[PDB]
RNA sequence: GGUUCGAAGACGAUCAGAUACCGUCGUAGUUCCGACCAUAAACGAUGCCGACCGGCGAUGCGGCGGCGUUAUUCCCAUGACCCGCCGGGCAGCUUCCGGGAAACCAAAGUCUUUGGGUUCCGGGGGGAGUAUGGUUGCAAAGCUGAAACUUAAAGGAAUUGA
């Protein structure tokens, strides 16, 4: 059974970037993972993307841009700390240039660079460099 | 280590299959994994098919062939020379050699 | 010494051991 | 290449095409033809789109304009079909035909004296004339090639739709193209019908010498 | 590719793929450079001038390199709308 | 067992290539057109060699020799390369149309041609050949 | 003593006129000559062997020996080989690896470590490099740390350029020639690692056929 | 890792000491028979009344007889 | 209940010796109805549920669309032959999706670019599936199951030879 969602969408895009697709449809769809794409959507890791209202859960049809090496997820959702998150990012993105790690705070769903910026910790959701 | 695909028989939908007497032997063999073969030849094969036609009855008549189906254990097959051992990629040829004469 | 001939060795010098051990009780 | 009546497919290039029998293709298929096939016969015969046989007759001979060098260009016929029709080629655009048995290691190596080192690769057969095309990849080599519905695309930067195993179908391919970068130079014009017959680039069988050597008185 | 004071320090730009936007290595050969010919359009001759290309090694063996050059072609007004 | 060497084979189509003309059928004549013009060390090969060429010379007298080109058939090989014929094969008049091939050339703008004499295909689509 | 170039783009370098060979490294365009590379780099240039391996084939009457010499190359500032050469003695086998390395050059990517002001120093992000079974993994790391690792793939590095770095390894090390085969193949991909620094766009430039073109005409057939 | 809940933690840590009896440097380590067994008992040396001197030989390749005592 | 075959046994040949092959007989057994026993290379030596990532030629079951022969003649639709469309099934072929130690695998893939959920299990070779105790059975045996001692190699896939 299909026990979570994110990660059914997050390799596939993925698996659309390897081999090369113009754009991706993802099936069942969230409030979470819809609101993760605008994240990305954010840095430019991808471009503008229509979600297709069925009147069940949707279906997203991502526009993917090739400047996506690998996006991921991380399970189950550990509870990280303002004390503890060097030590995700120093072993889960590659170079101190580039690389982000999505998370949930009480103030949003949000890049690690900003959760630093509004002094908040939380949970974790994945990853994008 | 493995050297064939299809392990001797074919077999992808049963588990268990009905066993058959070699006819040089008499060992018991998997229907599948034996080699068969079929014979069908008239009662004059060459030297015979000359002094029965001149010494008959029938005003224009034909002889009855003579039906027989084989079956052969793997060493029962490789010792009579029906089969031949083969090299690596040639094995896979299932296309059988060609009965022109 | 095949497995299998090995296996019946074993099991043939197990089976006079239970008759020993029986007697003396 | 189009939407430019000056470049455009003249009444005068329609009944050579179903003359000769360059639409008729074929009964099985790859995966990566089918934006040039309108759609199947009923007896088993696919029928190849012919607009898209000009705009990309042109987009070929558009490379070949803007091709430096006339030695440059490797054409190329192993098969006996069409081998007066890539020599003629070359007697027409300068270039330098291999025609007949490709000696491999021809691109790709250096110290024999049979040394080539093209820019670009027009080969009559890509399923036939297999060993041109790999050697199309350790030097890096802008490839064009006649395919049909059937070869797969296996080292190859343009794929012309049309039925190219024919005695009346290789050579007519290969005259427009000449014909179409000799337009596109200001040698033939776009005006005068050009002099030159099809028939000089079709391959005489050795069946209809003996029919017109012997018939002649 | 700087420090703080802006001066060009690594030693080469690389390509990209006009097509996929995967940087076109040093020794990956069944790369391609294919420039195409422009035309007058009231003349029909070549003006002086081509629209250039790029293809990768990647992509040639894969299958999807004469539908590459179409989908940047047609864009750049070489070939017509409809095709 | 008579076989000759490379060393023949060699210096015969090398000795055929050039001096076709002077040589011909006879062994005990072209025995001297062999010595003449080159440089031959041993009276043995020198019969192998001028031999072989009569063994050679009989063969342009019937079809194309693979390793060796000469100026007679040179010229009538490409008598048929410079052939042109007077009608063309392709600028016929009454061509024939199947109605699929009549209904894609109409969507393009030849959609009233007055030289397309459109047939028909023939009713039934079996067409495969059975297996075994 | 003549130098007798071959090839096209050889010929070309022989005459002084393309310029760099970072030129030659963005066409792509494929190396199968020596002196090509001798000519730009040279002197800047510094050989060594790491491994001599001996290698045999029984036959009917006692075996066949023969040598192997794998040799490392590449200037103090960005740029390596590593050729390998099997012969029947071992100075052939030295000389012949030597010619076959400087083919197989490739020029090596370098960055920072976070902050920035001065010069580049580390591989600019993880990267990692196989052959075999030898997993090797190159970490980027802070100022005058050094090259934290084993003999092998440290004796690439340091002569590469990167300066500071953090290894990884796995598998069979032993196997020398995988290792050494390993490291080198990893910084060949620093160059092929897209950053967001080079997501503007491509602009085209020319081919060294297409502009030397009436030169070559009258220069060599 | 395998198991990957995140209120596991015990399934996660009954399996690990299950295992780790298997290793041997370890189990060699956590009984008893290393040390019922050992002459010294647990120790790095300990004294003794020699009783005679006494000559083994060595294992093949080799050849040579070797000195040694009985304590 | 006992036709054939056929462990144990009796002979005949075989060999230096054969209590092994073959050859002549033949019990337990081979077959039914009743109740025990719980293991086999019980195999694809390959966990079950879930997502995703290429191309083709067959095939079985079900549903749908479409030229034309044939059957019941009188055609309505049902059967038989003919070309696709969709769903689930057993297999194939092709290939620079990718992997691996290779053989090879469209899974054995999406793994230092290391996290979809969860169950069994291995940690150098022997000793040894042994001893012992507990367990289950009428019995043979089944499930659980150590230690002292013993040793630098067992082993895997591929090369050339002989």
């Amino acid at each position: 059974v299909r026990m979570n969602v994110l990660a059914d969408a997050l390799k596939s895009i993925n698996n659309a970037e390897k081999r090369g697709k113009r754009q991706v449809l993802i099936r069942p769809c969230s409030k979470v993972i819809v609101r993760f794409l605008t994240v990305m959507m954010k840095h430019g890791y991808i471009g503008e993307f229509e979600i297709i209202d069925d009147h069940r859960a949707g279906k997203i049809v991502v526009n993917l841009t090739g400047r996506l090496n690998k996006c991921g997820v991380i399970s189950p959702r550990f509870d990280v700390q303002l004390k503890d998150l060097e030590k995700w990012q120093n072993n889960l993105l590659p170079s101190r240039q580039f690389g982000f790690i999505v998370l949930t705070t009480s103030a949003g769903i949000m890049d690690h660079e900003e959760a630093r910026r509004k002094h908040t910790g939380g949970k974790i959701l994945g990853f994008f460099f | 280590t493995k050297k064939r695909r299809n392990n001797g028989r074919a077999k992808k939908g049963r588990g268990h299959v009905q066993p058959i007497r070699c006819t040089n032997c008499a060992r018991c063999v998997p229907k599948d994994k034996a080699i068969k073969k079929f014979v069908i030849r008239n009662i004059v094969e060459a030297a015979a098919v000359r002094d029965i036609s001149e010494a008959s009855v029938f005003d224009a008549y034909v002889l009855p062939k003579l039906y027989v189906k084989l079956h052969y254990c793997v060493s029962c097959a490789i010792h009579s020379k029906v089969v031949r051992n083969r090299s690596r990629e040639a094995r896979k040829d299932r296309t059988p050699p060609p009965r022109f004469r | 010494m095949r497995a299998k001939w090995r296996k019946k060795r074993m099991r043939r010098l197990k089976r006079k051991r239970r008759k020993m051990r029986q007697r003396s009780k | 290449s189009g939407a430019l009546d000056v470049l455009q497919m003249k009444e005068e290039d329609v009944l050579k095409f179903l003359a000769a029998g360059t639409h008729l293709g074929g009964t099985n298929l790859d995966f990566q033809m089918e934006q040039y096939i309108y759609k199947r016969k009923s007896d088993g015969i696919y029928i190849i789109n012919l607009k898209r046989t000009w705009e990309k007759l042109l987009l070929a001979a558009r490379a070949i304009v803007a091709i430096e060098n006339p030695a440059d260009v490797s054409v190329i016929s192993s098969r006996n079909t069409g081998q007066r029709a890539v020599l003629k080629f070359a007697a027409a655009t300068g270039a330098t035909p291999i025609a007949g048995r490709f000696t491999p290691g021809t691109f790709t190596n250096q110290i024999q004296t049979a040394f080539r080192e093209p820019r670009l690769l027009v080969v009559t057969d890509p399923r036939a004339d297999h060993q041109p095309l790999t050697e199309a990849s350790y030097v890096n080599l802008p490839t064009i090639a006649l395919c049909n519905t059937d070869s797969p695309l296996r080292y190859v930067d343009i794929a012309i739709p049309c039925n190219n195993k024919g005695a009346h179908s290789v050579g007519l391919m290969w005259w427009m193209l000449a014909r179409e970068v000799l337009r596109m130079r200001g040698t033939i014009s776009r005006e005068h019908p050009w002099e030159v017959m099809p028939d000089l680039y079709f391959y005489r069988d050795p069946e209809e010498i003996e029919k017109e050597e012997q018939a002649a008185a | 590719m700087q420090n703080d004071a802006g001066e060009f320090v690594d030693l080469y730009v690389p390509r990209k793929c006009s097509a996929s936007n995967r940087i076109i290595g040093a020794k990956d050969h069944a790369s391609i450079q294919m420039n195409v010919a422009e035309v007058d359009k009231v003349t029909g001759r070549f003006n002086g001038q081509f629209k250039t290309y790029a293809i990768c090694g990647a992509i040639r063996r894969m299958g999807e390199s004469d539908d590459s050059i179409l989908r940047l072609a047609k864009a750049d007004g070489i070939v017509s709308k409809n095709f | 067992g008579r076989v000759r060497t490379k060393t023949v084979k060699k210096a015969a189509r090398v000795i055929i290539e050039k001096y076709y003309t002077r040589l011909g059928n006879d062994f005990h004549t072209n025995k001297r057109v062999c010595e003449e013009i080159a440089i031959i060390p041993s009276k043995k090969l020198r019969n192998k060699i001028a031999g072989y060429v009569t063994h050679l010379m009989k063969r342009i007298q019937r079809g194309p020799v693979r390793g060796i080109s000469i100026k007679l058939q040179e010229e009538e090989r490409e008598r048929r390369d410079n052939y042109v014929p007077e009608v063309s094969a392709l600028d016929q008049e009454i061509i024939e149309v199947d109605p699929d091939t009549k209904e894609m050339l109409k969507l393009l703008d030849f959609g009233s041609l007055s030289n397309l004499q459109v047939t028909q295909p023939t009713v039934g689509m079996n067409f495969k050949t059975p297996r075994g | 003593k003549e130098w007798l170039p071959v090839t096209k783009l050889g010929r070309l370098v022989k005459d002084m006129k393309i310029k760099s060979l970072e030129e030659i490294y963005l066409f792509s365009l494929p190396i199968k000559e020596s002196e090509i590379i001798d000519f730009f780099l040279g002197a800047s240039l510094k050989d060594e062997v790491l491994k001599i391996m001996p290698v045999q084939k029984q036959t009917r009457a006692g075996q066949r020996t023969r040598f192997k010499a794998f040799v490392a190359i590449g200037d103090y500032n960005g740029h390596v080989g590593l050729g390998v050469k099997c012969s029947k003695e071992v100075a052939t086998a030295i000389r012949g690896a030597i010619i076959l390395a400087k083919l197989s050059i490739v020029p090596v990517r370098r960055g920072y470590w976070g902050n920035k002001i001065g010069k580049p120093h580390t591989v600019p992000c993880k990267v990692t490099g196989r052959c075999g079974s030898v997993l090797v993994r190159l970490i980027p790391a802070p100022r005058g740390t050094g090259i934290v690792s084993a003999p092998v793939p440290k004796k690439l590095l340091m002569m590469a350029g990167i300066d500071d770095c953090y290894t990884s390894a796995r598998g069979c090390t032993a196997t020398l020639g995988n290792f050494a085969k390993a490291t080198f193949d990893a910084i060949s991909k620093t160059y092929s690692y897209l950053t967001p620094d080079l997501w503007k766009e491509t602009v085209f430039t020319k081919s060294p056929y297409q502009e030397f073109t009436d030169h070559l005409v009258k220069t060599h057939t | 890792g395998k198991c990957r809940g995140l209120r596991t933690a015990r399934k996660l840590r009954s399996h690990r000491r299950d295992q780790k009896w298997h290793d041997k440097q370890y189990k060699k380590a956590h009984l008893g028979t290393a040390l019922k067994a050992n002459p010294f008992g647990g120790a790095s040396h300990a004294k003794g009344i020699v009783l005679e001197k006494v000559g083994v030989e060595a294992k093949q390749p080799n050849s040579a007889i070797r000195k040694c005592v009985r304590v």
